[PDB]
RNA sequence: AUGCAAAUGAAAUU
RNA sequence: ACGAGAACUAGUAAUAAUUGUCAUUUGCAU
């Protein structure tokens, strides 16, 4: 699979450096634990507002910055995260994680 | 002396002066051990009788050439069973110790040629592939089966009847074999909780009924124990007179010790003898026909073993209380706590085997004997006051050898 | 200069791990690409042991 | 003529002196006498049975080999592999018959001779005070014998065919109860078929001088001077209790009996007798002396 | 003169240990399987059955030791596993049998001693095999209801040795009542 | 002639390490690989709780020699005065109504907690993995007694009870007094399976 | 015989963190998924700090050999002796109350503090993330107590609130000398669960 | 064995910005929502002050073996060396009167700063924001010293006052060198609870 | 919130050239109240009026977000986490609106 | 706003 | 009318006992 590697190789990103996504990473790893500290697969009302917000941030810091507007477009964040939210399912979150992950250490190994 | 006697006596002692010749200390006549043995065996009181002297000086062609004994002399059948039979202080020492035996355990009696050769076997075992001891043993039994042969066939004058080679394709010599039947179910036939205890003593039950048939045997015959060759495990072995009354009183003997086995257990042990001639020169391995005329006699056992009853005996096998807990046997009669007199007796004889080592025949006894006799058990000093005193490699192999050859494995398992 | 205590997260994982396991495996290599880029060391040991290869011929 | 062929699936303890001790074939004596026990645990009429049935040892096989038991022949040659050899196949019967057997070939037969394993099995007893207070078990052993998956025993039977009708009609009963010693303590049982060899009748169909008995005889009283003028036979004492005839099993015991073997040889046919060992009883009790010969 | 056969399975509920062989278990010396000798069923069920008060037991099972004679109405053989259990656990690739390490405490010292003892693996299946032959018409039904309790009662006891630490529980089913020789009816006999 | 059953459940307070495997693991069955309480040691443990309940003098300490009744209810029989057993306990095994439960709410059997051995001095602190049964697991047990004295049977109930009382305020398995496994009952149930011996009068708390 | 309890609450007034299950995480229950302390590391300390507040010899330290009474009251029986602990200690569970108050106020139960380390000639930090306990949380926990002599209780109780102070004026956990770990026992109950023993007159401070 | 308590006031003059929590925030208690200063800072602050103040070669920092006399004072256990801390220092919090004060006044508990940035050739002003910890509050203390030598104990305390010099004489948590982190010491109070040793 | 801003995409104009910087104000007055009191809500409405007055724009800004009536009913439900709400409704608009720019 | 995402150790005695 | 016949490889007792996931390392340079 490796479908985080495919895009990490091929671009870096026009200039792309990993602080530059810290504040971003920080609120994905924030809903992690956050995520871990539900029992129920079934996502509340807040957990959808922070979604929500993380998706107002994402697009914030994309207009900031051309390349991490480039990263997150060439990586289909934006369409992901709005299929995350539609669905409202944990594990699925889970697994977003995981690839935004590979993408992070992917980005940080080149 | 009866002259049997005197043959015995002599030819048990016929080659002795051997021991005196290479014992360098005490070579008085170094011409001959002939001549020196007659010498060292004319210093003894008991042994004071003359013609076994003249036997043990006679027993050469040389030594006998010029002796000019009479027709009717012993030691000429002494020559013929010798040639049928076919460091130094240590010696000295032996001659010390067989004048001390001589003189303070040997007396000249009609029954004591047995301490002979007891005293003998003690002391030669190991004089020479031939022992002395084997040597003088078979000498001796040869001379038996010769002198009760010529006696019984009416011929006196030996000098000029042997004095030779057909004498010796005479077949003048029989072989007789005894069988034990009924060995492994008559030893293996225990149930009870005294299991290591009544098995060894029917074990030496067994043996001691084998080496009292064969002691029967042989003094009902008049004959020695020079003429047994081997016994154990139930396979014994006899070399006899071909001569019409031996094989008479061996059929008496055969059918009395048959009608008494039938009268005490029918199947669990029965003894078959079988008898058949040979002549001298077969013993002196000359065609090798010693071993076909021993697998013959063995063909013979095997296949009188077949009819084994006659029509009258088993007539009345079938026409005439429970089975003991420890002799798995119900046709013996039971007694207290379901046990049979005869098994009971094996029982006292079995508390009796570790402390005590003789063993007597008599009249009363414990355990019951073949011929109206009893076994029991006694020390040295009652056995004191009462003065018998018990205390391919076989056929094909390479008399005298092959008998010294079983004496050897029998000293080994024994 | 390897040291064990360096790998003790991977072994830990090992551990917990010894088609949702596949993305388990996935994670697998995921952690082990970003413990291979956070030491050189274990960079070496991983690459030099043909880890990655293994990796991906067991998924 | 036909002949039966038996399997056992089951353990089965056969005894000849004492439950520790094992057998695997038996003798027309028990088998008869079992014939007798199950007919008339039928109910059915037993003199069409009794003095017209000829019945023979049973003798064991292999899945596709048969065995008779060794004739007491004098053959003139090592005494030694023939002494250590005990059962005969079928294929080579003549050839020893004849002498065609050597001794390789003899060594190759015993080898082949595996047929079943013994076995001691060990129980205790806890019928004693056990169940009242303290006192040690008393154990005790028993003897029994396994088969390996193609193997059994078979039979030989003749007579007319109302006889052998019913002899089938017998065996079916039997075949669901024992056959053994201790067959109410879980051995015993087996399953039977009807199979015609040809050439085991061949040689059951043929004609000589000498005669081997295949079952166990006994000479009546005033032909056995007669039997017995050349002969080669063994004898072995029959003993043991009977079954329902008086009070106390201990205080019951058959007379002993001494009956020929099954590997003896004749010149002089008899026809035998089923002699009463019978005594003190409220019955008689048979004993089967009845022979079946191979004339060869 | 007729003759019943009384066939099924049993399932081992708890790990039995019969093991003559002790500390081993009872097996065959070539299929190297358990099996549970008839010899064991009798015992239980005799020790059982006699516990339950005989003249029943002495028909049933067979004495003829008392002074007088009495023939076993009742013949067991032995069980052995099932095709089913066998194929059950070959696929499923479960071992026949179970190692339970034991041990033993001393009082005063302390010391612990072990223990290693084999025990049955916990749902196999036993094909069983009984025969009865009737002898007396107008007993049969008594009989069988004797055999009945005999069931139960084992159903709520054990097989083997170490049965009140906890192991030898047994499970009787799949139990039909058929007639194989003679012409008795052998519809109406339940045997749970 | 009456046996009487007695069933109920075991439920785990704190973690629970049998443990006759030996990763220091706990006992399991090789048909459905779920824990399982072994009877001879809920056995033994009641046994030698009640036996160290009344008198148990150096020389009872030295033979195993205990109290009459207690002898009574788990059978000597091992000298002289014979005693055969009277009580069979039966094991418990893993409950499937909690296999639903976890399955359902994604939950395994069993923990590992990690911890430190450390000494003085050189101290040592080596790290141990011990596995456990997680809390929560509960078992289903059965018990079987024999009626060998009609008269004898409350008093026997009796002792059985306070046994089961006292295991309450103890533990099973190793490591004790460092916490782990502490049970409780519940969800009892006594029946007399066989026979015509009445059960009403009977509870066990 | 008896069995003497002591029930109480730890509050903790600083953080603390176990860890044995480790970004770092802390040692917690499958179950509920909430904290709780072991009576592992609890038991350890205590025994080391009666350890030192009574003799500790250089060969005592070398092989975990120490003082009679604090062996008479831990229990060691290794140097061929009988000595069963006396005492079993409990694992400490997040308890309703503190659960329910900080559900009512929106406080999560863990926070991640961030801690730097400052190498030396380089002025470079490299950061570390630390999972603890928010303040103010309590746990439950109950301590078992076996009566082996009739004049032995009181002295050796008196020990134990001798040990509870050196507790509280102590850290349980990691770190403490970074300032966390710190401890309180509140609501000390004791009461004689089996037996026909009183428990009036004894208190631990 | 004996136990020493030392109890005191901690005085903020300056800001002071500890900001474990990092738009730069400060920790905070979530059972008060109110800022503290972890002991953690205060102890690594005085490691590092007594170090410089001691021996400090290069080696020996390359190795981070420290000072005998600091090393037996904290605790380093990190040579092989069996050796635990003899001093104890733990957080610290608002004092009662800090926040009636406050309260009183209507004086908030945290100051933001702007930070204006001009970048050299190109004077491009972006502020910043950090918060502050109001100045004129204070703080209660504790730290805890456990005696294990009769003796050493009077030396001990004496470097202590060095320690307490030190400090006041420096800056304590972020924004040192531009000016946050200068507090003092009040009422400082020994009074042993544990032992007879006073 | 995004529905507002991306729908008042007219052709481009953002509400007729809408700016952040001319939401400084409106900004910082949300971002004291986000710190922290009806006459500050009461403020808070007199300020927006302020900034709808200084351009048409953000006068049509706060009227197609319906701005009005959803700091009335906040000042009526007196909530502070309704306030929260709004805040992060209104924090929200200004990111759409600074997405969607020249 | 700009660097920081870990570091180090460690089954025993019946 | 079979070396037959009656015959639980039983009954007592468990992985027990001691061991601390701890020891240091500043949310901080611009």
């Amino acid at each position: 699979m490796t479908f985080a590697h495919e895009v990490v190789k091929s671009n870096l990103f026009n200039g792309l450096t990993t602080s530059k996504l810290r504040n971003l990473m920080e609120q994905v790893n924030r809903l992690y634990t956050i995520a871990f500290n539900s029992n129920e697969d079934q996502l509340n009302e807040e957990f959808i507002d922070e979604l929500e917000y993380l998706k107002i941030k994402f697009y914030y810091e994309a207009g900031r910055e051309k390349s991490v507007d480039e990263f997150l477009k060439k990586t289909l964040m934006f369409p992901i995260i709005d299929r995350v939210i539609k669905k409202e399912s944990k594990k699925f979150f889970l697994d977003y994680c995981k690839y935004f992950e590979a993408l992070v250490a992917y980005a940080k190994y080149y | 002396m009866n002259k049997k006697n005197i043959l015995m006596y002599g030819s048990l002692l016929h080659d002795i002066g051997k021991i005196i010749y290479r014992s360098g200390d005490h070579t008085f006549s170094r011409g001959t051990h002939s001549k020196l043995g007659h010498q060292f065996l004319s210093q003894f009181s008991e042994f004071k009788d003359n013609e076994v002297l003249d036997n043990v000086a006679y027993h050469h062609y040389k030594e006998l050439a010029k002796a000019n004994l009479d027709n009717d002399n012993t030691a000429y059948i002494t020559y013929i069973a010798d040639n049928i039979a076919s460091s130094s202080g240590n010696y000295t020492t032996l001659m010390k110790d067989m004048s001390h035996d001589l003189e303070h355990k040997l007396s000249i009696k009609e029954g004591t040629f047995p301490s002979l050769l007891q005293w003998t076997e003690s002391l030669w075992q190991y004089v020479p592939d031939i022992s002395l001891y084997d040597h003088s043993r078979i000498t001796c039994a040869i001379a038996s089966c010769i002198f009760d042969y010529l006696n019984e066939n009416n011929i006196h004058n030996y000098k000029d009847e042997l004095f030779t080679k057909s004498f010796y394709q005479k077949e003048a010599f029989l072989l007789l074999s005894m069988d034990m039947s009924g060995i492994q179910d008559f030893i293996y036939n225990i149930s009870g909780s005294k299991a290591l205890k009544s098995l060894r003593s029917r074990s030496f039950y067994l043996e001691l009924m084998l080496e009292v048939i064969v002691d029967q045997l042989l003094e009902r015959l008049e004959l020695a124990r020079a003429n047994l060759l081997y016994t154990g495990g139930g396979h014994a072995y006899l070399l006899v007179s071909n001569t019409d009354k031996v094989k008479k009183k061996i059929t008496q003997f055969n059918n009395e010790l048959k009608k008494w086995f039938m009268s005490e257990f029918t199947t669990d042990l029965s003894l078959s003898m079988a008898f058949e001639k040979c002549s001298g020169d077969d013993l002196m391995n000359t065609s090798g026909n010693y071993r076909t005329i021993w697998r013959n006699v063995s063909s013979k056992l095997s296949d009188i073993k077949a009819h084994k009853y006659s029509a009258e005996d088993i007539l009345k096998l079938n026409h005439f209380d429970r089975e003991c807990k420890e002799c798995l046997r119900s046709d013996i009669d039971i007694n207290d706590d379901g046990l049979c007199s005869i098994c009971e007796g094996i029982i006292n004889i079995s508390n009796d085997l570790r402390d005590k080592s003789f063993f007597v025949l008599s009249e009363t006894g414990k355990l019951k004997m073949p011929f109206n006799k009893f076994i029991s058990v006694i020390d040295y000093e009652e056995a004191e006051m009462l003065v018998r005193i018990y205390s391919a490699t076989f056929i094909s192999g390479i008399i005298s050898r092959t008998a010294t050859l079983s004496r050897q494995l029998s000293l080994f398992f024994k | 200069g390897l040291t064990t205590s360096k790998l003790r997260n991977l072994m830990e994982q090992v551990n917990r791990l010894y088609e949702e396991f596949i993305d388990e495996l996935e994670y697998l290599k995921i952690k082990f690409y970003y413990e291979a880029g956070r030491e050189k060391s274990v960079d070496e040991f991983l690459k030099k042991t043909l880890m990655f290869p293994i990796i991906d011929r067991v998924i | 003529t036909k002949v039966f062929k038996l399997s056992f699936k089951t353990p089965v303890h056969f005894g000849k002196k004492r439950l520790s001790d094992g057998e695997m074939t038996i003798t027309a004596d028990t088998l008869f006498s079992a014939l007798f026990i199950e007919t008339l645990q039928l109910g059915k009429d037993t003199d069409w049975l009794l003095n017209d049935l000829i019945i023979s040892d049973t003798f064991p096989y292999e899945n596709e080999l048969y065995y008779l038991p060794k004739p007491l022949i004098k053959i003139d040659s090592n005494h030694k592999a023939f002494k250590k050899l005990k059962y005969v196949p079928v294929h080579h019967y003549n050839q020893y018959l004849n002498g065609e057997l050597s001794a390789e070939d003899a060594t190759d037969l015993n080898d082949i001779f595996n047929i079943g394993y013994f076995s001691l099995q060990t129980k205790v007893s806890l019928i004693a005070q056990e169940t009242d207070s303290s006192a040690d078990s008393e154990p005790y052993s028993v003897g029994t014998f396994t088969f390996e998956p193609e193997a059994g025993l078979y039979f030989i039977a003749k007579g007319s065919e109302e006889t052998l009708d019913h002899l089938n009609n017998i065996m079916t009963a039997l075949q669901y109860s024992g056959l053994g010693g201790k067959r109410n303590a879980g051995y015993g049982q087996f399953e039977y078929e009807i199979i015609n060899n040809q050439q085991l009748s061949k040689l059951l169909n043929q004609n000589g001088k000498h005669s081997i008995l295949l079952s166990t005889a006994m000479a009546k009283k005033e032909e056995i001077e007669s039997a017995l003028k050349e002969a080669r036979y063994i004898l072995t004492k029959r003993s043991g209790f009977v079954q329902s005839t008086n009070y106390s099993e201990m205080l019951v015991k058959k007379s002993d009996f001494y009956s020929f073997s099954s590997g003896s040889v004749f010149k002089n046919i008899f026809n035998g007798d089923i002699f009463n060992v019978g005594h003190n009883g409220k019955h008689p009790v048979y004993r089967y002396a009845k022979p079946l010969w191979l004339e060869v | 003169y007729s003759k019943i056969k009384i066939s099924g399975t049993i399932e081992v509920v708890t790990g039995l240990h019969i093991g003559g062989g002790g500390s081993p278990v009872v097996r065959d010396l070539q299929t190297k399987l358990p099996i549970i000798p008839g010899s064991s069923i009798k015992g239980k069920m005799r020790n059982l059955l006699a516990k339950h008060f005989d003249e029943r037991v002495l028909r049933l099972f067979g004495s003829s030791e008392k002074g007088n004679i009495q023939r076993a109405r009742l013949q067991i053989s032995d069980a052995f596993f099932s095709e089913k259990t066998k194929e059950h656990f070959a696929q499923n690739d479960i071992a026949y049998t179970e190692t339970k390490f034991e041990n033993t405490i001393n009082r005063l010292t302390a010391v612990a001693n072990p223990r290693q003892i084999e025990r049955v693996t916990r749902g196999s299946e036993f094909d069983f095999v009984f025969i009865y032959n009737v002898d007396e018409e107008s007993q049969v039904e008594d009989d069988f209801e004797n055999i009945e309790k005999a069931i139960h009662l084992l159903e709520n006891d054990y097989l083997g040795g170490g049965g009140t630490r906890g192991n030898g529980r047994i499970q009787f089913k799949d139990t039909n009542i058929e007639t194989v020789v003679g012409e008795y009816d052998s519809t109406n006999l339940k045997i749970k």
